[PDB]
């Protein structure tokens, strides 16, 4: 399906970079969860990619690349491909992403995520650099999931007194050049902690805001860098540097980036809920707020609750421009004046049927309405 | 190439103790104040083994305090890491399909350590 979205470049202009996607279908299967993904990656001509991996949620950091574009630099290196709820980064070397799958499910093809970065990038291989007056505290910055996340303490307390602080900071590795900046003018001790000073991090727009506090504590502090914008590019042991001024002292940290599994990738259920006495129940879908009451396509794919097996009688039919209404399906959905579908199941049953039916209309936020039915 | 040049409150990396060596060298900003120039760093040979560093030390000062600079543009020239906002010292950098490949924005608005590069 067709979600558009706009990236700009903020900070510096580091090769790798994190486009996150939340926003094709993605379903709560809780079994089987097969998931054909097609990627189209433009640049400068167009060297079109066919970027292919079908994972369920049992390996989250897959990353074949079978290109037919060429020879490119480096596509969706996978440290955290799958991490997160629906977020499938596409990592380049140290640009107008065009991904075009998540799941098939039926037919329907489209997504799209533009960023307004160079369309062909720069290599970016840092030679090997160590700071030598950087006092390594060897602490583990493990990139969990895709975002940094350290507690480093912070270079030193000097003149803490009207301070105009500054936490300019950079992460190496291999062949990575981030560096990452304090934005919003010069923060100076406001409040006992939680400065909650905005960090640039550079990267990318960074959908989740990123940013550092400084915990400040009567005198020893502490400092919580959180930069988004950490991907498979690094190297399997690295070094960040933090460069913490007063009134320049640096700081340095082993990385270490984890490719596991998240705890869900499935899109955000809106856990509505009927309640029905007659076996042939029937639910009315609700409108989804980000759609207009007309649409020239609108689908309510009923799922069942736990699908061991493979696809069955299911029907995601009942789209518009022309759509077929007849379900395959041993349930049957009807709708009413206004676009809300009244979706029937196939008697039901004694026990819960938790029929989960995605309303995806052009344009609009998928709505996965995971119902449970209750009986009497 | 013999002993890095020093900066204003700023940071000369890791080069050991070589004797004219000093293969690579990073300069940072000094915190505070946003580092006005190239930052890299590395000793060129010469045909003896005591040379000079690639690059003159940039300057690691103010640049207008938060105010903004004019837009650095040049007809050979992108805007590769380079937006319409500005703040203190950002830079851009330059590049062509047919000169230097960047320029900071200082306190004297228009350019930092150095004018904006031409191009051929
Ligand atoms: C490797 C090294 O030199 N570490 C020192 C550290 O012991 C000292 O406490 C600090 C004081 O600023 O300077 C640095
Ligand atoms: C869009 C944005 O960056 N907002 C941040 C805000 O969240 C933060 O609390 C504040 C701290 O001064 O700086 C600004
Ligand atoms: C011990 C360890 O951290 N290994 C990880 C590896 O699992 C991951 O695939 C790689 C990504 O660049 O980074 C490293
Ligand atoms: C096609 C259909 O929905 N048939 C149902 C029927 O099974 C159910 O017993 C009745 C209860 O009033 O409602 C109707
Ligand atoms: C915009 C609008 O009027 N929506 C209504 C909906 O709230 C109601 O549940 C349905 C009943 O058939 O009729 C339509
Ligand atoms: C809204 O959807 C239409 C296609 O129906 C698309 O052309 C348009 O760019 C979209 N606008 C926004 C803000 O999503």
């Amino acid at each position: 399906y067709t979600i558009q979205s706009l990236i700009h470049l903020t900070g510096e202009d580091p090769g790798f970079f994190n486009v996150e996607i939340p926003e094709f279908p993605f379903y709560p299967t809780c079994n089987v969860c097969t998931a054909d993904v097609n990627v189209t990656i433009n640049f400068d001509h167009q060297l079109d990619l066919d970027f292919g991996q079908l994972t369920p949620h049992t390996k989250a950091v897959y990353q074949p690349r079978g290109a037919f574009g060429g020879s490119e630099n480096a596509t969706n290196l996978f440290l955290l491909e799958l991490l997160g709820a629906g977020e499938l980064a596409l990592t380049m070397r140290s640009e107008s992403v065009d991904v075009y799958f998540q799941d098939v499910f039926g037919t329907m093809w489209c997504h799209h995520a533009e960023m307004q970065n160079p369309v062909y990038l720069i290599p970016e291989t840092v030679p090997y650099i160590k700071w030598d007056n950087c006092n390594s505290t060897n602490i583990t910055a493990v990139v969990r999931a895709q975002g940094l996340d350290v507690t480093l303490p912070l270079s030193l307390p000097t003149s803490a007194q009207d301070s105009n602080f500054s936490v300019k900071t950079q992460m190496l590795g291999n062949e990575i050049d981030i560096e990452c900046i304090m934005e919003d003018g010069e923060i100076s001790q406001v409040l006992p902690g939680d400065n909650k000073f905005n960090i640039t991090c550079s990267g990318y727009e960074s959908h989740v805001p990123s940013g550092g506090i400084l915990t400040s504590t009567s005198y020893a502090y502490s400092l919580r860098l959180t930069p988004r914008p950490v991907s498979r590019f690094l190297g399997n042991n690295s070094i960040l540097y933090v460069f913490y001024s007063g009134n320049d002292y640096c700081i340095q940290s082993n990385i270490v980036f984890s490719d596991e599994i998240p705890a869900s990738q499935d899109m955000p259920t809106n856990t509505t809920d009927i309640t029905y006495v007659g076996d042939n129940a029937t639910y009315s879908v609700p409108m989804v707020t980000s759609e207009d009451a007309n649409s020239p396509n609108v689908t309510v794919t009923a799922f069942w609750a736990w699908p061991n097996n493979t696809e069955t009688d299911f029907k995601c039919k009942w789209t518009l421009t022309s759509g077929t209404p007849s379900g395959c399906e041993n349930i049957s959905g009807a709708f009413a004046s206004n676009r809300t579908f009244d979706i029937t199941v196939s008697g039901l049953g004694t026990a819960p049927k938790t029929l989960i039916i995605t309303r995806t209309a052009t344009n609009a936020t998928t709505t996965t309405h995971k119902v449970i039915f209750s009986k009497a | 190439c013999g002993s890095p040049p020093p900066i204003l409150n700023g940071r000369i990396s890791y080069y050991s103790t070589p004797i004219a060596v000093g293969t690579v060298i990073r300069y940072s900003c000094s915190g505070t104040f946003r580092l006005i120039g190239e930052k890299s760093l590395l000793c060129i040979t010469k045909d003896k083994v005591d040379g000079t560093w690639d690059k003159p030390a940039p300057k690691c000062e103010y640049f207008n305090k938060y105010s903004s600079c004019p837009e650095p543009i040049v007809p050979g020239g992108y805007k590769i890491r380079g937006s319409t906002p500005y703040r203190h010292g950002d830079s851009v950098t330059f590049a062509c399909k047919t000169g230097n490949k960047s320029v900071w924005c200082q306190a004297n608005n228009m350019w930092g350590p150095t004018r904006l590069p031409t191009c051929v």
